[PDB]
């Protein structure tokens, strides 16, 4: 209910308190597709911020992955990416950052 | 044009009719510019440059821009294709300053276009002058906007460690 009213229902405040929460909680409770089907669409949105906070929910969740998630995981920071300069820096800083630790001590250090 | 043997000289004839424009109409000025930015072979065009940049007086002039406004982003338009083919100049600093008087956002728009095109052109020199013209407007400076340019530049670093 939450995420498809929000979802028309707005307001951008909300998301980023939700967000947090959500931020902490993913994998523990599964039900990855549609949760990842959601996160997509949250994202979905402009602005640079909205796409941000489905990346920075993602990393305790990715982290402890889910019901299929480490391999996918690894795979789907790929098949995702964007541009838009600081935005494109976003995508590009995150995996920079990604890309400078070893993904399993990344979340380890990151997470905490 | 399709006269494809297309004399020099023609195309140079041009700026006297675009003397005209200064009485405005933006509309047929617009497919001027289009119309204009075509003859030159990176070229006849210092006389032109100039020229622009009298426009570029005359654009400053006092106005109540609402017409003209858009034919400057127009003609950023088609200045901007000349220089890709071209080694272009002091001009362009010029811009650089211009850009920096200015107060909306689809300049930096352009600006930030240029900002990646520069990326992508790097020869240099120019840069580093500019971006230390840049750090004057930037110290002398405020706003969303800067305030995403610092970041973007930020990220460009160089020395001056």
């Amino acid at each position: 209910h939450l995420c498809e009213f929000i979802e028309d229902c707005e307001f951008t405040v909300l998301a980023t308190r939700i967000l947090h929460l959500l931020g902490q909680e993913g994998p523990k409770t599964n039900n990855p597709s549609k949760y990842i089907r959601f996160i997509y669409n949250r994202v979905v949105l402009e602005h640079e911020e909205v796409r941000a906070g489905a990346v920075s929910a993602l990393a305790k969740f990715g982290a402890q992955n889910e019901e299929m998630l480490p391999s996918i995981l690894v795979l789907l920071k790929r098949c995702v990416m964007d541009d838009d300069n600081e935005v494109r820096d976003r995508a590009t800083f995150y995996l920079n950052v990604l890309e400078q630790k070893q993904k399993a001590l990344n979340a380890g250090y990151i997470l905490n | 044009k399709e006269h494809p043997a297309h004399e020099r000289v023609l195309q140079d004839l041009v700026m006297d009719i675009l003397r005209v424009l200064s009485t405005p109409d933006l509309e047929v000025r617009k497919k001027t510019l289009q119309l204009a930015l075509d003859l030159v072979s990176s070229r006849n065009v210092e006389e032109l440059v100039i020229v622009l940049k009298k426009e570029v007086i005359k654009t400053n002039n006092v106005s109540e821009h609402e017409d003209t406004d858009k034919y400057r982003q127009l003609l950023v338009r088609t200045l901007h294709s000349c220089s890709v083919r071209f080694p272009d100049m002091a001009a362009n600093v010029i811009p650089v300053l211009m850009e920096f008087l200015s107060d909306s956002n689809e300049a930096a728009a352009a600006d930030v276009l240029e900002f990646v095109r520069e990326a992508i052109q790097r020869f240099d020199n120019l840069r580093m002058l500019i971006v230390e013209k840049m750090l004057e407007v930037f110290h002398a400076i405020k706003s969303v906007k800067i305030y995403r340019g610092a970041l973007w530049i930020l990220g460009e670093y160089c020395s001056t460690k």
